[PDB]
């Protein structure tokens, strides 16, 4: 299980629903859509689409990491049960759970100035990591297409207020030894680590003793060829990447969008971390 | 092909830049300069450099018409002419802090100004915090080469935007004696891919 | 044998206590209440008189066989026994001709028992004032018999228009609320004096109605014998009650969806909308379940604890109620706003805390409510959310919803309805919920929020159109439901308001003031030996009473230039003139520490802002100052503090109210008699006091030289104390000087 470690040289803006705010992680929707925007410039969109669709390349969303430690969002267990406010927990110590801050958020105030009418101020919510800190993306069975799609993405940036100028990173695809056998080992309750949406034939058994939190995924399509107008794509309500389950599923690459010149994809596959509780 | 336009902005004047919501005391700097939120070095945003370059290029190249030679560089999202932005500006941090501690000066200064009312001749003092002059700013502007036919005209236009910015300010209270910048050590290096005619691009800039 | 006469009797139960404590006759007060109510405008039926006159087991074990089985007063007796949490099997009733027991004793407080094992157990009392600001004073107060006689005349004049009807229950309840809020239910006993008569009557009415609903669904009729011939210790084990709660979710992200122009009025609109919407759905479930508003125990900020009967009728009604409510939220506020309805099954032992298990009712309820918040949709909701599609449907400009818009302004309709009602609530008087209107609420009942003239005509005895209002002039003629809110608009505009601030810098001041750990005080702030449903009701009653009435009184009585928006221990939000915000924060602290009698504390954050600053950024930045105050502590390892204008000036309430303010008043006293010295000398004093941090010794020496050099005009005492304060507490005098110059600007 390789590790796509991302060190950032710039403050980043990963928007949720507004430009003024930003979260500290990008979802796997953003990472897959970013990688496939990099693929369409290479003329290799279908190879990447069929590489993900045949479950060969399958990645999580971004999680924070600090020096030597890898963190994940708090698994909302359906427990029968200070330490109350810990939004991120380490991936090494989860089985025994049954101090932390990375950088700070900011709001970089900007304008759109004009000569003969008054300027229009606006805000862009940033997030600056520390110098020993960044994000990581889990990946199984890395690929030379994936290895080079990250090589173009570091010179086009990830996040929102790219191009001006916030997404800038330098990846290291790295391989780890104590967190590949956290995925080889298994328990009985399967926590989710991606923005997954179960298919309609398996949703009703996916949520049996589930404790989830739906997060809406929408926004406008980002291409200059989709019907020559910046048009919103239909909203997809997926589970959060810190939810737990009892019956595992497999998501899909949903094509969120009506009439247009290319299929606008959204990564809603799953990536489970089975643990005993 | 991703090309990296690398260079260095040296301040010939103050260059106050940016705005903050930070609280100011009574005798203290109102409108302090923007800094990095962790290291607290003075910072030029990529948006400020991008908007000033776009302003100067669209002021010069257009003569009462925007045509596409600016939209292909900086991008647009209008109703019909949507273009993906080729240039990817980045947030520029302070480069030569090792030089300024050799001259035993800080990275920024407090400029004391006022205004005189013409009717009652009373002053109104303000303190604006500018970067000191003579501080260098190493930047990287990622160029995304996909139309190999027009990279020549686009790099000519980028150099024209740089030398138009050599005569105007970069931000803040520019007309009242601040903001004057100068570009030096402009150089282009291919990041991914191997571009053949990188010598003509580095000879458009490096002259 | 209907429960409307039962709930009327259980409310009018213990009306004999006040007229025993007032009048001349000294008999059994139950008889006094009975012939008091039977000698009214109507001779009320036997169903009321057996609940009122015949309770208190010793009184009805004497005459029993002539009294009926299925008689509707035994459940009132056991409800009165359960609400005290007391053991009334052997203990007598006051006025039993026993001996000298007290007549004029004052009500205690639930704040003195609160936090006993850390903050001590005080012994205070509420003196009577003829909704007055009545803070508990430790002097032993006594209610003279004229107070009870005046109460008798007031309830006689109110009850004349009130007869047992389905719509009179809330009017009778608010009569009890207005009158018996300071009448102690106990007299000359242990610390049972701290519960009011109205709160105990509301609790026994709720428990009596729930017991009747349980009996009429579980087929019990011969309950006289299983109370009396065989003792009802087996009934106390029966899980006969539900205690349900609501939790609104996403309240802050909804009310902070504000914008540029009309930002602050929209925030009032959304906050009021969510609070009163919660009040309406909590009342409408009782209306569908055929209950009174006594079964509500609390409807606060985003939550509403109820109390029901553990019957399959009630569970079915709850399920097909919450399905419709969930469908209505997901029709409009798709995953943004959601309310969670979970309920536990609670017996009669654990409402008395008999064998333990009182706090586990709240624990099981909050665990089930968190489980509901996690598993908040079934597959049908998620599938319809994914499949949902529409017309063109652009997005709102102030809100951000992909809904259908409206013409000429291109906005959302929730946004617009909030705008129109915000125009209507510029006169905050009366709100109507009819089946047509301007603001959409479930279930197909839209508000108009009209005025009192067109609401006098509108009640045509429709028996479905509820009217909510904050002001009540006459109880009987109105017949409407009362809703609390903090709404003191000094001006409703800030341009003229900040123009008529004369001698200061024209800056807005914003204040936040979270209460320190009211959740923990709600859970385990009250000890186990004094723990019952009555005290748990009256403590939340007391805090909601403060934050929704008392600070309105405080803003009104000295005309502070402050607009208030929120109300509660969850949050507060006042904006106005910065001098009045700063001069009112200390008196809000002093009067909160006097109302809560030094048990509950606050944590404010004050911010100075320009008059045309974005109100969203004002609220966010003062939230930062709030949590900077809540993160206040010394170096090891005190959470009540105020943050002044910036995140680094974090002082406790003691420091602000004593050190800063005494220094500021001394500086103002010694710098008004001198016609030259400030503010140039004061600015040169600050220019080195703030330089002590970077260069300590030389700035202290320059301070000494400057003060001895220019003590020739300010006086040797003021220079010596300026030097000594500037040497001991420099952080405080810098703040005092800064506020002095800000208050003396222009």
């Amino acid at each position: 299980m390789k590790i796509i470690k991302l060190y950032f040289e710039s403050p980043v803006h990963f928007g949720e629903k507004r430009l003024s705010e930003s979260k500290i992680t990008f979802s796997a929707d953003t990472l897959f859509s970013a990688l496939m925007i990099e693929a369409v410039g290479l003329g290799k969109e279908d190879e990447f689409y069929q590489l993900a669709s045949n479950n060969l390349v399958k990645f999580s969303d971004a999680f924070p990491f600090i020096d030597q430690y890898y963190y994940i969002p708090k698994p909302m267990f359906n427990l029968k049960l200070a330490f109350k406010k810990l939004l991120y927990v380490p991936i090494d110590s989860l089985e025994d759970y049954l101090s932390f801050n990375l950088g700070k958020l900011a709001l970089s105030e900007k304008v759109q100035q004009h000569d003969f009418k008054d300027s229009e101020p606006y805000n862009v919510g940033t997030f600056t990591f520390k110098e020993n800190t960044g994000l990581y993306v889990l990946i199984e069975q890395t690929h030379p297409l994936l290895e080079e799609l990250l090589e173009n993405l570091q010179y086009s940036g990830i996040g929102g207020k790219r191009n001006s100028g916030y997404g800038k990173f330098k990846f290291e695809i790295l391989e780890d030894s104590d967190i590949e056998d956290l995925f080889s080992a298994k328990g009985n309750r399967k926590i989710l680590l991606s923005g997954a949406l179960p298919k309609d034939a398996e949703l009703e058994q996916a949520l049996k003793n589930a404790s989830y939190l739906l997060e809406r995924r929408g926004g406008f399509v980002q291409s200059d060829t989709y019907a020559t107008n910046l048009v919103k794509k239909q909203d997809l309500y997926v589970f959060k990447s810190g939810s737990t389950f009892e019956n595992s599923f497999d998501g899909d690459i949903y094509q969120v969008g009506k009439k247009g010149n290319h299929p606008v994809y959204k990564y809603a596959k799953s990536f489970f971390l089975e643990v005993s509780v | 092909m991703k090309l990296v336009i690398e260079g260095t902005i040296v301040l010939k004047t103050g260059m106050h830049i940016g705005g903050s919501s930070d609280f100011s005391a009574i005798g203290a700097v109102a409108s302090p300069v923007v800094r990095d939120t962790l290291t607290r070095l003075p910072l030029i945003p990529g948006s400020s450099l991008k908007g000033k370059m776009r302003y100067l290029l669209a002021k010069e190249l257009n003569n009462g018409i925007d045509q596409d030679e600016i939209l292909r560089l900086f991008g647009s999202s209008e109703k019909d002419k949507i273009r993906r932005a080729r240039l990817k500006f980045n947030d520029i941090k302070l480069s030569n802090l090792a030089e300024l501690e050799t001259f035993n000066v800080s990275s920024t200064e407090v400029k004391f100004e006022n205004t005189i009312n013409r009717k009652t001749a009373v002053a109104n003092p303000r303190q604006i915090e500018r970067v000191i002059a003579g501080s260098k700013f190493d930047f990287e502007i990622f160029y995304n080469l996909d139309d190999i036919k027009e990279v020549e005209k686009d790099f000519e236009n980028i150099k024209q935007g740089f030398d138009l910015l050599e005569f105007d300010y970069l931000g803040g209270h520019g007309t009242r004696g601040s903001g004057r910048i100068a570009f030096e050590n402009l150089s282009v290096i291919t990041a991914v891919g191997n571009f053949e005619k990188i010598n003509t691009l580095n000879e458009i800039l490096g002259a | 044998m209907d429960k409307i006469n039962l709930v009327c009797g259980s409310l009018l139960h213990n009306i004999g206590k006040i007229i025993y404590r007032g009048t001349s006759e000294r008999a059994k007060h139950s008889k006094l209440g009975g012939d008091f109510i039977k000698s009214f405008e109507q001779f009320r039926n036997t169903e009321l008189t057996d609940c009122i006159r015949y309770h208190h087991a010793q009184e009805i074990t004497s005459v029993k066989s002539n009294k009926e089985k299925n008689s509707l007063f035994y459940i009132t007796y056991i409800a009165d026994n359960i609400s005290s949490g007391m053991d009334r099997r052997k203990d007598l009733e006051e006025g039993a001709e026993g001996f000298n027991w007290d007549k004029k004793v004052a009500l205690g407080s639930v704040f003195n028992v609160l936090n006993e094992k850390e903050k001590g157990r005080q012994n205070y009392s509420y003196p009577f004032v003829a909704e007055p600001l009545n803070f508990p004073t430790a002097t032993q107060n006594q209610y003279t018999t004229s107070y009870y006689d005046g109460l008798i005349t007031d309830m006689k004049t109110i009850l004349q228009r009130l007869k047992p009807d389905k719509e009179h229950i809330n009017s009778l309840l608010q009569m009890m609320e207005s009158l018996w809020s300071y009448v102690p239910s106990s007299t000359d006993k242990n610390q049972l004096v701290d519960i009011s008569l109205y709160d105990h009557s509301r609790t026994t009415a709720a428990i009596a109605s729930a017991i009747y609903d349980y009996f009429q669904a579980e087929n019990i009729t011969d309950y006289q014998k299983e109370l009396f011939d065989y003792n009802a210790t087996e009934f106390y084990d029966k899980n006969a009650f539900l205690m349900m709660n609501f939790d609104m979710s996403g309240v802050q992200n909804f009310i902070y969806n504000i914008s540029g122009s009309k930002a602050l009025k929209s925030l009032r609109a959304r906050s009021f909308y969510l609070d009163m919407l919660l009040e309406y759905i909590s009342d409408n479930l009782l209306e569908k379940l055929e209950l009174s508003r006594a079964n509500i125990l609390y409807v606060g900020g985003g939550h509403a604890y109820l109390l029901l009967a553990n019957t399959n009728k009630t569970k079915a009604i709850l399920s097909d109620f919450e399905h419709d409510l969930k469908t209505w939220f997901l029709d409009k506020f798709k995953i943004d706003l959601y309310v969670a309805m979970a309920y536990t099954e609670v017996s009669a032992n654990d409402l008395m805390n008999h064998n333990g298990h009182y706090r586990d009712i709240y624990r099981r309820l909050s665990q089930k409510t968190s489980a509901k918040k996690a598993n908040r949709y079934t597959a049908e909701e998620i599938l319809n959310l994914n499949h949902q599609g529409t017309e063109n449907a652009r997005e709102c400009r102030e809100c951000k919803r992909s809904d259908l818009l409206i013409e000429e302004d291109d906005i959302c309709e929730i946004c617009d309805s909030l705008q129109k009602v915000s125009r209507d609530l510029t006169r905050e008087n009366i709100f109507v919920i009819a089946n047509e209107g301007v603001l959409d609420m479930p279930f197909g009942k839209k508000m108009s929020a009209l005025s009192y003239s067109q609401a006098d005509k509108l009640k045509k005895s429709n028996a479905e159109v509820q009217i909510y209002a904050k002001n009540i002039s006459e109880i009987g003629q109105n017949l409407m439901t009362r809703i609390d809110m903090g709404d003191y608009t000094y001006r409703s505009d800030f341009h003229e308001m900040l123009e008529e601030v004369e001698v200061g810098i024209n800056r807005l001041g914003v204040l936040r003031a979270d209460v320190d750990n009211l959740g923990q005080a709600f859970i385990n702030g009250i000890p186990d030996d004094y723990l019952s449903i009555s005290r748990t009701a009256t403590f939340s009653r007391a805090m909601s009473r403060f934050f929704k009435n008392y600070l309105n009184q405080l803003l009104a009585e000295k005309s502070y230039k402050i607009n208030v928006i929120y109300a509660g221990g969850d949050d507060l939000f006042m904006i106005g003139a910065w001098q009045d915000i700063l001069d009112f924060s200390i008196v809000l602290k002093q009067k909160f520490a006097d109302f809560t009698q030094n048990k509950l504390s606050i944590s404010a954050g004050i911010g100075m802002f320009r008059e045309k600053y974005p109100v969203a950024r004002m609220a966010s930045l003062t939230g930062d100052l709030e949590d900077a105050a809540k993160d206040y502590k010394p170096d090891e390892r005190t959470k009540n503090a105020v943050t002044l204008f910036d995140a680094t000036n974090v002082f406790s309430w003691d420091t602000l109210e004593n050190d800063i303010f005494v220094k500021l008043d001394a500086i103002t006293k010694n710098f008004e008699k001198l016609d030259e010295t400030g503010k140039a000398f004061i600015y040169r004093l600050i220019d080195l006091l703030r330089g002590v941090n970077e260069n300590q010794q030389i700035n202290i020496a320059r301070l000494a030289y400057t003060l001895s050099r220019m003590e020739e005009k300010i006086g040797k005492t003021f220079a010596q104390e300026l030097y000594n304060w500037a040497n001991a507490d420099r952080k405080t005098l810098i703040m005092a000087l800064e506020i002095y110059i800000l208050k003396t600007r222009e």
